[PDB]
């Protein structure tokens, strides 16, 4: 079942990768 | 940053139950609520103390001088 | 038209946390030596 739909709370996973790699200042670094 | 001794609105000693808590939740896997509650916190106030507190102390620690 | 090295021209601020600062590839008990907050 690891091609089932996504949750809502799902959302909250790829957040945190988005932060985890990115940081919150990306734009005045990149 | 460092456990209040003594709850603010109340003034229930609160200093004594932190290393305490720490331990019921590590040790004994225990939720936090239960914790609280088994250190004898009881009104909420006395309840956000412990439960809010960030212990920034140790972070500080880790400079050298 | 007959045909008969590296040198310095300036300093240059470098931002913190980029790839020519120092911190970039810092751990976090790197930056706390260093005496800057992780
Ligand atoms: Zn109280």
């Amino acid at each position: 079942d690891e091609s089932a739909p996504i949750t809502a709370e799902d959302s909250w996973a790829v957040i945190s990768a988005f932060f985890r790699e990115k940081g919150l200042v990306s734009q005045q670094l990149d | 940053m460092i456990v209040p001794v003594r709850c603010f609105s109340c003034g229930k000693v609160v200093g004594d139950k932190w290393e305490s808590y720490l331990n019921l939740l590590q040790e004994d896997e225990l939720d936090e609520g239960t914790a609280l509650s088994r250190l004898g916190l009881k009104r909420y106030c006395c309840r956000r103390m412990i439960l809010t507190h960030v212990d920034l102390i140790e972070k500080f620690l880790r400079y050298n001088p | 038209k007959y045909e008969l090295g590296k040198v310095f021209i300036g300093r240059l601020p470098i931002m913190l946390r980029s790839k020519n600062c120092y911190l970039s590839e810092a751990t976090e008990s790197d930056l706390y030596k260093l005496k800057e907050c992780p």
